[PDB]
RNA sequence: GGUCAAGAUAGUAAGGGUCCACGGUGGAUGCCCUGGCGCUGGAGCCGAUGAAGGACGCGAUUACCUGCGAAAAGCCCCGACGAGCUGGAGAUACGCUUUGACUCGGGGAUGUCCGAAUGGGGAAACCCACCUCGUAAGAGGUAUCCGCAAGGAUGGGAACUCAGGGAACUGAAACAUCUCAGUACCUGAAGGAGAAGAAAGAGAAUUCGAUUCCGUUAGUAGCGGCGAGCGAACCCGGAUCAGCCCAAUCAAGCCGAAGUGGCUGGAAAGCUACACCUCAGAAGGUGAGAGUCCUGUAGGCGAACGAGAGGUCGUUGUUCGUGAAACGAUGACUGAAUCCGCGCGGACCACCGCGCAAGGCUAAAUACUCCCAGUGACCGAUAGCGCAUAGUACCGUGAGGGAAAGGUGAAAAGAACCCCGGGAGGGGAGUGAAAGAGAACCUGAAACCGUGGACUUACAAGCAGUCAUGGCACCUUAUGCGUGUUAUGGCGUGCCUAUUGAAGCAUGAGCCGGCGACUUAGACCUGACGUGCGAGCUUAAGUUGAAAAACGGAGGCGGAGCGAAAGCGAGUCCGAAUAGGGCGGCAUUAGUACGUCGGGCUAGACUCGAAACCAGGUGAGCUAAGCAUGACCAGGUUGAAA
RNA sequence: GUAGGGGAGCGUUCAGUCCGCGGAGAAGCCAUACCGGAAGGAGUGGUGGAGCCGACUGAAGUGCGGAUGCCGGCAUGAGUAACGAUAAAAGAAGUGAGAAUCUUCUUCGCCGUAAGGACAAGGGUUCCUGGGGAAGGGUCGUCCGCCCAGGGAAAGUCGG
RNA sequence: UGAAACAUGAUUGCCCGUACCGCAAACCGACACAGGUGUCCGAGUGUCAAUGCACUAAGGCGCGCGAGAGAACCCUCGUU
RNA sequence: GCGACUGUUUACCAAAAUCACAGCACUCUGCCAACACGAACAGUGGACGUAUAGGGUGUGACGCCUGCCCGGUGCCGGAAGGUCAAGUGGAGCGGUGCAAGCUGCGAAAUGAAGCCCCGGUGAACGGCUAAGGUAGCGAA
RNA sequence: GAAUUGGCUGUAAAGAUGCGGCCUACCCGUAGCAGGACGAAAAGACCCCGUGGAGCUUUACUAUAGUCUGGCAUUGGGAU
């Protein structure tokens, strides 16, 4: 059947990063990354919000109304922002920590 | 084999013509002099269980 | 490469199955019988084109001797008169005159009677 | 207006017919890919340290698959990665992880029971032992064949290799030699290849210089109930290239250039306006179509420590079929020479010439494809592998046989809540661009089943149409034009096959959809067209480059015929010189390579169908019998010998 | 004009080339009275929802009504034959959305060298309890040998 | 020089089978099929006897469509 | 009528007058028997038997019986001779080299079982040309 | 095959619901009956054909397992 291999089970963000949403509805909107699914290619950002219904008879009270929860995306959000908009990444070195390689572009802050 | 057998398929016409008498005749429904639910002539009213007085329970 | 029938047959079939209009039963609904009916229809088609031409002249002649006999004549005789009065070469139209213009038809009967006796 | 009479004519539709609208069924068609096929190249053995292939297990929850192995969805070490992970699993709970999880690359350590199976038994996965060490648990050993012993062998491999054994159908238009064919099949041995191999040779130049393979010679030489048919080798061109010994770079992986605004849209990657990168415009993804948004690509880096003798009899091999049959080969009998020696040169002799058997090894070029990568005038769900995965379900005692099945949406946002119903199912509300996508989820043909409307039908004889006219209806290629339908008239013997002759009471067919039959091959033969060179034309194997073609002249065809042949030659053959056959000049014109088409031949040769014949295997759980060991025959009558 | 020979073309898939079109709607499907001498081709509209037409040239698994052809779906016969031993069944009460068929009570009738009971073979959880009610059950089920979960099987002396 | 045999105490007691159907709706027969399937038990009354025949204990069952009707004909019967 | 009898047969259209049978006959077989299965100098059945036994073939209880033909064929037997294979035996003819030699074919006579030839044989195949039906039966 | 599936006499490939002519017949069912539909079923089993097959037979042809027989091996020593 395939799934999110078309990339390399490789993302461009971490479960902390602030990211802007390029493409579709919720375009430009920004938010913290709260769930990163690399193989599935999923991002849970405070962006796309959904209203999910609850099929819950026996399941903790039959009072299973409507829930406010955010619904995941792909690469339809360009990772990491600082000059107010979406960017690529190029300059790596080290901070105080040598073992780590940072990221940056036309500027130099992530 | 299966000795007398049909010679030709019977057409949609011919098949249908034979069914011109298969139509059910709707019951002649009467209205109960009491409980006022409909009933069958010469039978106890289903609803109240009446047939001049009350014979059957409910 | 592979080249399956797809679309070609169904189109070929719908064409035939549309010539089948007020065709009774299977003759309008199933291809093989619709098509088969048309082969025989072809015979009738080509034949009835040259047949109508005999059919009409027949109708034409019938109306002529009817009126010819109204004025104490007949087709055989009347036509010979018009033929004998070489001047008269109606042939086509002649039936409509008998049917619509009785005044006019009489004139031609009277002319035909002359050229003869 | 009324009664009576005489005529004529309408409407009814139980049900049917044609057409239209809307549906249901069903899964064609289109689009797609999660799956296959072929060719090219790579790589190529596994096992007593216990395989191939299995049984039973291991999960908080576990039926199936995966991975594993009581240390059990994993344990330890090294490396890479740098934030997620807790297998498919669409599933909650418990948790694990920058003191670097997960995954990937490389080692180890554990690996129940079965299987060569190996302690002994056994109806695989189970029974039953003995011996040594030991605190019990628990650990180690106990098979035969080789050899002193170290150490080797049993068994498994798709096809390929050699060997032992070896069909018949079929061709011969019958059949028996012959062909099919040393093919198919069985058996043995082995490897990544094997085989063969270092001249008692080929052979006619006193040339050659191990073998295998490819082109070619050449359908020549030859074999042949001289029939069907079978069919070499030498020379030459080419791939690769060795002769030696005895006996007396590629996987993990990291780095990697450059676009922004407006517009259409549910959604931009499209359109538009200006912009940049390019050793990178190959490719996949992202709400639609992508150089510059992600993964990448060109280019570069890159690992601790990881791979690369003669004879007679009988027969036979090769073109070798008893032929004039040489030579090899060997079952039976015999049986020599030793270099002024032996074997060969297609009976045989002499001469001339080639070569040293009776000991062993030997890489490369060759073959095949279980597996891996790349590619395609290969397939895209009746195709393609049997399988979009299953050797499953199902069938069979067994050998064996054997399916079909794909698709919500961009994302689960998988429809809370309401209404009828026990439910199923629906209607709403909400989500979404669309629910004209609702989980019997893309399109959704046709047969087939319905509801509704139009025109119609209850005195009618019918291959169901066709022509003509009238009536009714309708107006989106469509108002003189028709479109639908309908009454009456005329005319009218389904289709195919097979056939002297088919409506035939001759064959086939229930209907629809899909699948379903003149092909492909060969340096083959012969002809039409065509092109390029043209008295000449042309390459084959290969070699080198391959986002591609060039080289390669070995060989093939014209170029001289006539003869049985020697041979002679515009002549030649019968013959003793005169007649003639065939050929030349002809009055005289040309071929060759490739292509497409006609036809031929050889293969399954347009597709489908035998009865049968042959090979190896599976069956006596049915039935025919045999052997071993058990079981069974109420009751009554009759009344033998002794 | 049959066998047959000869000529010119239409259509399908794939390919190379060029011109393009497409979410302001591609292919496919559906309707049609338009065009061409025919195979056929176009316009408009309707559905669909992501790909595709035209022209030249090339190559084919290239055109179906037939084969008692193959696969699949659906018809006819037809609401027909049958519903599997002629050992019956009746009423009451109960349960339930629903009862000829399920439970219970009282009768009836059939077997009784069996139509009772105990092994063996063979089958494999069919056993018991609680639930279920799609399909299987020739009807119907509230029930079942069917479906779900839990449980149940005990040996020195019986078989091996 | 601590035998065998007996007697009384203690200890010991391995593995597989055992549910259920089993002349049948659970086995073989494609079916909940009028067939087939080895052994054992198999009561009473009557009838010479009996495992025969009739009825009946114990036990099991009424055979998983039903209800009317009372034609032709067809099946299985009774009488003539 | 047929078959003596009990029995056996065509699973699935034939139950019989079929087959079997007790009994009779011909015949082969001397023991590592004949005969049979088999790759086989294996092994085994025959048989852990031994001619009062075993194989084959026919007829089919019991009773009275079973005739004629030995030409053809088969089986057993004889052998005066004719015919016959490889082999032993090599007389002769022929090739080639100058030559010894090396070579190609090859008679006569001898050489086995078989066959022709003679006798036998019928509960041998058969017949009613080798003979033409003895009893008994007969329109079965 | 599809059916809008009458009788008589003809004709036709020679046994006509489908051709000709004449005749009869309003539409549709239910229970029944078997004359026809050359009714169904099994690509005639008879018959002939095919240079088809198989089973069987023999003094048809050819071979052959088996078996009889001469020679040569295993295979030797003495007497005539
Ligand atoms: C009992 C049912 C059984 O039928 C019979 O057995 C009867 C008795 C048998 O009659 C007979 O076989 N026979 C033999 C003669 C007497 C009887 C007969 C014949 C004709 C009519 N009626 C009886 C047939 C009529 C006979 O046909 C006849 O065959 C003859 C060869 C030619 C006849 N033609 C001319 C019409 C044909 O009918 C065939 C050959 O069968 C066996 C038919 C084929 C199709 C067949 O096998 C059926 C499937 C058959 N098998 C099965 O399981 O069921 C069937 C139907
Ligand atoms: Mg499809
Ligand atoms: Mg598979
Ligand atoms: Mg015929
Ligand atoms: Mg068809
Ligand atoms: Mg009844
Ligand atoms: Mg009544
Ligand atoms: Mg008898
Ligand atoms: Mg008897
Ligand atoms: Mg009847």
């Amino acid at each position: 059947p395939s799934a999110g291999s078309h990339h390399n089970d490789k993302l461009h963000f971490k479960k902390g990063d602030t990211v802007i949403v390029l493409s579709g509805k919720h375009k430009g909107q920004t938010g913290k990354v709260l769930l990163a699914l690399p193989r599935d290619q999923k991002v849970v950002v405070e962006g796309v919000n959904v209203i999910t219904k609850n099929v819950k008879p026996s399941m903790t009270n039959p009072q299973g109304g409507q829930e406010q929860r955010e619904l995941a995306l792909h690469a339809s959000k360009v990772a990491l922002v600082d000059p107010e908009t979406g960017k690529a990444t190029r300059v790596r070195k080290q901070i105080v920590d040598g073992k780590k390689v940072r990221v940056a572009v036309a500027s130099g802050k992530t | 084999a299966k000795h007398p057998v049909p010679k030709k398929k019977t057409s949609k016409s011919k098949r249908d013509m034979r069914r011109s008498h298969h139509a059910l005749t709707a019951p002649n429904l009467t209205e109960c002099p009491q409980c006022h639910g409909k009933k069958l002539s010469h039978h106890i009213c289903p609803n109240c269980g009446y047939y001049d007085g009350r014979q059957v329970l409910a | 490469p592979r080249a399956k029938t797809g679309i070609v047959r169904r189109r070929r079939h719908k064409k035939v199955l549309k010539r089948a209009k007020g065709f009774w039963g299977s003759r309008s609904k199933q291809y093989r019988n619709a098509f088969q009916t048309l082969l025989n229809a072809a015979t009738y088609e080509y034949r009835d084109r040259r047949n109508k031409k005999r059919d009409f002249r027949r109708l034409w002649i019938q109306r002529i001797n009817a009126g010819a006999r109204l004025h104490g004549m007949n087709y055989s005789t009347f036509i010979n008169g018009l033929k004998r009065a070489n001047i008269d070469l109606n042939r086509k139209v002649l039936a409509d005159i008998a049917a619509r213009e009785p005044e006019a038809f009489k004139a031609l009967v009277d002319a035909s009677r002359n050229a003869r006796q």
